[PDB]
């Protein structure tokens, strides 16, 4: 057995698999052990087959560490046309054995750069959002029709006005897909003769001699001459396998490396982002024992023993800031939902009841009276009316532990005493049914969480009293008749209850005692500490992060207090309430038509009924605060609190709202939902009368130990925690937020400035209905890539997403508020997709996007320049003279008798089919069909050349053979014939293919050129021959592989935004995560 | 939601008609309520009361609440009743009157059960309480709360009527709903 | 607009929505007017959702 946690198991064989939780060498989520009883507690994750008496966590986790072993790459090179050559020397002889020359690009005649994210990669638990682009012969026009143009006119294209949003959302999947961490793996020392004594990396699988040549390119030699072989021997030699190596170890394999293998620059600074937020968030088991020692309010210790390792990584420490902003997310979840707040308030209430020590037996009540009866001959009876009235055989005291639960949420939730638990229709204390009824309301008054109980309770008596005894009102329209259940609201406290002096005695003596009895021992409102500080965060807002306000005075608990103390406040409470009461019924100056004298019998079980043995007010001031703030860390949705007062309308709370926008911005006033209500939240009614028999009647046990029963009822609710699930859960609730106030900034017009990348992508300001379905569409990518089936992100789309930063506020009632704006730490996936759009800024060309604009005019010539790069004769802008701008208002009118047909041109002029002109794209997409039957006789013969600005497209290529004869009309026409105004299809380019021998010279006819250059895509021409005569001519790109040709270059150094490299310097690790282990020790 | 049709809607027999695109209307989620009932228990509440009471209580109510009545014997067989075999007495009794009724034998001579069943009355135990002085307004009103509406007469307009003691003693929705009494609440 | 057939009202209900192809005189109107004074250009939003 373990002599570690004291840990019982049978078996003496499979010991190290407890003992590697420890830390020490030889499945889970926590692991909790007691001590003093054989029963350790096993909390596992939601999808199992079985379970071994274990318990399980319904808290929707992501899956923060996720594990690569294989390459750190995102680009890949692919062959297009390839060819063979006859070659020099084939293999590699050593004795008899021939080795075959393998090499690290794959040899055709064109080679050019694709984008398949995760092509060599041996994830568990892919992230399910790749970015896969066919090699530019296919065709790549299915990623940038993706979302917005779900309704289009052509299914074949894609729409021009959502090109910003397609490729914003395609960078944020790049990011997505490279959230891993690198995993160390075994390595193979080799002799070759070129990688001599180098420890190159083994992927894991069944062969290792395949991937070595792909990602270690200086292996393969110098056989003959090629531009491969001139490109290695062009490189360095020393620079190869494992850089360095950790100094610790467990036996020979030691904890983290590096390695110099093809990947991506971009890629490992994505990676080594994702691992510094990783790194900045864990904590080590001391600080675990600390926070559940300290959380656990002193009843019970914990330890958590452990071996000394740097292999340790358990992310839970977050700030204090995102726990406040996915607060703010889950209150906008409510959105006056009754729905969404019923099972919170009833699982504490039966979570209150099982760890409570009291025992609500109503008996006690009918043990006090039913020694008292009454005569045959008389008729009415107060003993018999207050126990049909109680009804002590009902035993469902819902509406006491909702009520105690409801205190930790006032804001969201208020309770108020129902209807029909006032006296009916007025009530008029001449009636023997109506005192009791307002006997029970008092009683009960004081434990709702509404500003207004205290006017409620005057206001009763109030009506009650109605012709016996007056007080003035203001207004001549509220009468002292006005129900006391339509005081509701601040502004509705008269001004006779808010200034005693103006209740005269001489008129209204019991009203004004009930005033100033009200005014003197109605229960004050205290602050308690709970949870921690430091470790788990403090999730409130508008109060101190350490302090839990409840409305009742606590004291320090012990047990044997006297039953009858007067210093406890509800005890007091209970006995002003009914010396009034026997101040009422003394004189009968209120009650004629009484034919007895029931001032005796009254009196007498007004007595029996103040002075009875109940432990409730005891117990709601020493032992229920401690254990309100035993469970408000553990909770769910943690608690949301507005603070109390009493007699104040100037610190009452009247409305809470939240924010959405900005504060130095003015726009429409969008107020919340929850901003709609009467009272400060959604009204929850209670039952006075058995909040009433339970006040009345409570006891403990016979043999009550507090430290007994406490650290029994702590040990199994805390074995069964989910805060540490719920700490990880707002780090990616905190990202969204910043993520969709990002990238819908993007593409809209708002007032949250961050540095604009990407512009000359074009694209239209996006509405409220564009703006929320791109953002709904950034949501389910998020929650794909985290695993995610709750929700997230969803309380901030109903209505207007256009947002910049989340605010939360209420109001008291004399017009001053209180703002709450919580600040914002760095946020890790908005700045990488900010840096992956700065890259892409300057490669624009490897993700299928072409920059710049068309020419589509005729060149008859034999000459072989591969139209991506044309040269300055055939290009023409606004500078150039001569040359025609068209705006919207271009007007066609044809030519009569042999008149040639013109068009207007921006400044009026009537100008003939002929020449250089400019559209802007929107002009051919307005007016396809039309200008599609005159315009196309004059390109395909005449001399028209029109230059359609767009900015940016997608673009294929076709590939021919430029020896033969070659026609780009039935390509270029059927691109014209297709572009339909919701949708243009991808450009085709007819570009030569290059040779290594001198070709034949065939004409070749070309329609539509670009601008600017437009290949850096293009890796090499002709990779195995000497040198490409003929056709575009194009050598390995050197200043991709940096730090090989590089002398006086660091192995560090890489340039990030102007062109990515490969072959960089990745560090790759090994860690543990070995779930939470506590011993948890009881206190004397 | 609630649309309001011209004519009488039960769910059983109105669908094999179909009855809605009998109106013109081309069509799962539309479920018929059963407005039978209340044709003919309108046609017995008019003769008593007035025409616009009935009706005016009647356009207040809504078809989503569902609810029902409770008819009870009107004073002596209630107490005999509970004199019978079930002691399913409530709770809201009175401690003295419970106690005689638990006994044998009960008779005339008792005076100390009879004083107190002179004095008792059945708006002390039930409520809310619809007697036969009550408005039809109120009638609604009081059976739009709290889903059980205990009375002493048969004429009343609503729901169901269900009955308390033995005859011895006395004298599931859907997205769409249809019905024939337009609702205002 | 709801009805039953709704999709050609937009042709009559905004007449600077037409593209301009010919020297026709709607086209001649068409294009001879102010281009941002289509459809919503103010509203009162009072609440979220
Ligand atoms: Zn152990």
């Amino acid at each position: 057995q373990c002599h570690v946690c004291s840990a019982v198991l049978f078996s003496p064989l499979d010991l190290d698999a407890h003992v590697a939780s420890h830390g020490l060498h030889g499945r889970h989520i926590t692991e909790f052990i007691s001590s003093w009883q054989n029963h350790p507690i096993v909390q596992v994750s939601a999808d199992v087959e079985n379970r071994k008496t274990a318990q399980l966590l319904h808290a929707d986790t992501p899956r923060l560490v996720t594990w690569d072993a294989g390459l750190c790459t995102s680009f890949k090179i692919v062959p297009i046309v390839p060819a063979q050559v006859p070659q020099d020397v084939l293999a590699y002889t050593f004795f008899t054995s021939s080795y075959a020359i393998q090499s690290p690009f794959p040899e055709a005649a064109v080679s050019r750069i694709v984008v398949h994210t995760r092509w060599a990669s041996n994830v568990d638990f892919d992230r399910d959002s790749s970015v896969i682009m066919a090699p530019p012969t296919e065709n790549n026009i299915h990623l940038f029709k993706q979302l917005l143009n779900t309704e289009t006119l052509s299914v074949r294209g894609a729409n021009p006005l959502m090109f910003r949003a397609n490729v914003l959302h395609m960078l944020l999947e790049f990011v997505l897909d490279n959230l891993y961490l690198n995993r160390h793996t075994g390595f193979s020392q080799d002799h070759t003769p070129f990688t001599e004594g180098a420890n190159l990396r083994s992927l894991p699988g069944p062969d290792a001699e395949k991937w070595y040549s792909i990602m270690y390119p200086t292996r393969m030699g110098t056989p003959n001459v090629s531009k491969i072989c001139n490109f290695v021997a062009s490189c360095v030699r020393n620079r190869v396998g494992r850089f360095d190596r950790a100094q610790m170890m467990n036996g020979a394999m030691s904890e983290w490396v590096d390695v110099f293998e093809t990947s991506d620059a971009l890629t490992v600074s994505i990676r080594g982002r994702w691992m510094a937020r990783l790194a900045r968030m864990n904590i080590n088991p001391t600080e675990i024992e600390w926070a559940l020692t300290e959380c656990a309010q002193g009843y019970v210790t914990v330890t958590s023993p452990y071996a000394p390792s740097v292999n340790r990584l358990m992310p839970y420490r977050i700030s204090n800031a995102e726990r406040q902003i996915s607060q703010i997310i889950r209150v906008m979840n409510i959105g006056n939902n009754a729905t969404v707040i019923q099972p919170v308030l009833q699982d504490i209430s039966v979570l209150l009841q099982r760890i409570s020590p009291l025992q609500i037996d109503p008996t006690i009540i009918s043990n006090t009276m039913s020694t008292v009866s009454e005569s045959t001959t008389q008729t009415l009876s107060p003993a018999s009316s207050i126990l049909g009235k109680l009804r002590p055989s009902n035993s469902d005291f819902s509406s006491f532990r909702v009520a105690l639960a409801g205190w930790l949420y006032n804001g969201v939730v208020t309770t108020v005493i129902d209807d029909s638990s006032y006296p009916k229709d007025g009530g008029s204390v001449t009636s023997l049914e109506n005192l009791w009824d307002f006997f029970i309301l008092a009683l009960a008054l004081p434990l709702t969480t509404d500003p207004c109980a205290p006017v409620k309770a005057f206001m009763t008596l109030a009506n009650m009293m109605v012709g016996f005894e007056t007080i003035p009102m203001d207004n001549q329209i509220y009468t002292q008749s006005r129900r006391a259940s339509a005081f509701s609201t601040p502004h509705t406290w008269p001004r006779c209850f808010m200034n005693i002096q103006l209740i005269s005695p001489i008129d209204a003596p019991i009203l004004r005692q009930w005033a100033e009895i009200i005014h003197r021992y109605w229960p004050n409102p205290s602050q308690i500490r709970y949870g921690t500080p430091n470790v788990f965060g403090s999730a409130n807002l508008f109060t101190p992060p350490e302090v839990l306000l409840l409305p009742i005075d606590h004291q320090p608990a012990n047990v044997t207090t006297p039953t009858l103390d007067f210093t406890n406040e509800l005890t007091n409470w209970r006995a002003r309430v009914c010396e009034l009461m026997k101040n009422l019924v003394d004189n009968q100056r209120y009650q004629p038509g009484w034919t007895q004298s029931l001032v005796s019998s009254m009196r007498g079980t007004l007595g029996k009924l103040k002075l009875i043995k109940s432990m409730t007010p005891m117990y709601l001031q020493q032992l229920a605060p401690v254990e309100l703030a035993v469970i408000a860390p553990m909770l769910p949705f943690p608690p949301f609190q507005v603070p109390y007062v009493r007699l104040d309308r100037d610190r009452v709370p009247t409305m809470v709202g939240v924010t959405r926008q900005s504060r130095d911005t003015i726009t429409q006033p969008a107020l919340s939902l929850s901003t709609t209500n009467t009272t400060v939240g959604v009204p929850l009614a209670l039952d006075a009368r058995a909040i009433t028999v339970a006040l009345l009647s409570g006891k403990y046990p016979p043999d009550l130990v507090t430290n007994v029963w406490y650290a029994d009822a702590i040990y199994p609710m805390y074995a069964d925690t989910e805060v540490f699930s719920n700490l990880q859960r707002d780090v990616i609730t905190c990202e969204a937020v910043q993520t969709l106030v990002t990238l819908v900034a993007q593409i809209s017009e708002t007032q949250y400035p961050v540095d604009r990348y990407l512009d000359w992508i074009p694209s239209l300001r996006a509405s409220a209905a564009t703006a929320a379905t791109f953002a709904e569409w950034v949501n389910t990518s998020m929650k794909t890539a985290f695993d995610l089936s709750d929700m997230l992100l969803e309380p901030l789309l109903s209505g207007d997403p256009r947002m910049t930063q989340l605010a939360i506020q209420y109001q008291q009632y004399n017009g001053r508020t209180f703002n709450v704006i919580p600040e914002m730490p760095g946020s890790v996936i908005a700045d990488c997709v900010q840096l992956t759009a700065e890259v892409f800024n300057h490669e624009y060309n490897l993700f299928g996007i072409a920059r710049g604009d068309i020419i589509i005019g005729r060149v008859q010539s034999t000459h072989l320049w591969s139209p991506l790069a044309p040269p300055p004769d055939l290009v023409f802008d606004r500078d150039t003279p001569g040359v025609h701008i068209f705006g919207r208002d271009c007007r066609i009118s044809f030519g009569m008798n042999g008149a040639a047909p013109m068009i207007r041109d921006e400044t009026g002029m009537m100008v003939p089919f002929e020449g250089n002109w400019i559209f802007p794209l929107a002009l051919w997409q307005m007016n396809t069909r039309y200008f599609n039957q005159q315009f196309d006789a004059w390109i395909k013969t005449g001399e028209l050349r029109i230059r359609i600005e767009m900015g940016a497209y997608p673009y294929m290529l076709h590939y021919y053979d430029p020896r033969q004869y070659a026609n780009a009309w039935n390509l270029t026409s059927a691109w014209l014939e297709e572009i339909t105004p919701t949708s243009i299809p991808s450009v085709p380019f007819m570009v030569p293919i290059s040779s290594d021998h001198d070709i034949s010279s065939a004409p070749a006819v070309q329609y539509i050129i670009s601008t600017e250059y437009n290949d850096r895509s293009l890796f090499c021409t002709n990779s195995s021959s000497p040198q490409t005569i003929a056709g575009p001519d194009k050598h390995i790109p050197v200043e991709r592989y940096n730090i090989l040709t590089n002398p006086d270059a660091p192995p560090t150094q890489i340039q990030l935004p102007e062109v990515v490299d490969l072959y960089n310097v990745v560090t790759r690790y090994a860690y543990e995560t070995p779930p939470i282990t506590a011993v948890v020790m009881g206190v004397p | 939601a609630y649309i309001a049709v011209p004519a009488v809607v039960d769910s059983r027999s109105s669908e094999a008609i179909g009855l809605l695109e009998s109106f013109g209307v081309d069509a799962n989620d539309v479920s018929y309520q059963d407005h039978d009932y209340v044709v003919d228990q309108l046609q017995y509440m008019l003769d008593g009361y007035e025409a616009g009471d009935v009706i005016d209580a009647l356009v207040y109510r809504n078809w989503l609440h569902h609810s029902v009545y409770c008819l009870l014997p009107p004073k002596s067989q209630l107490l005999e009743y509970w004199k019978s075999n079930p002691s399913v007495i409530p709770d809201n009794v009175d401690r003295r009157l419970r106690k005689r009724l638990m006994l044998k034998k009960d008779l005339r001579k008792d005076d100390e059960y009879n004083q107190l069943a002179r004095a008792f009355k059945i708006s002390d135990v039930y409520a809310p309480l619809i007697s036969s002085t009550t408005s039809p307004m109120t009638m609604i009103q009081n059976l739009n709360q709290g889903e059980i509406v205990y009375t002493t007469t048969d004429r009343v307009i609503g729901a169901r009527v269900l009955l308390y003691a033995p005859r011895k003693y006395y004298a599931p929705h859907s997205r769409f709903n249809v019905g024939t009494f337009p609702s205002i609440a």
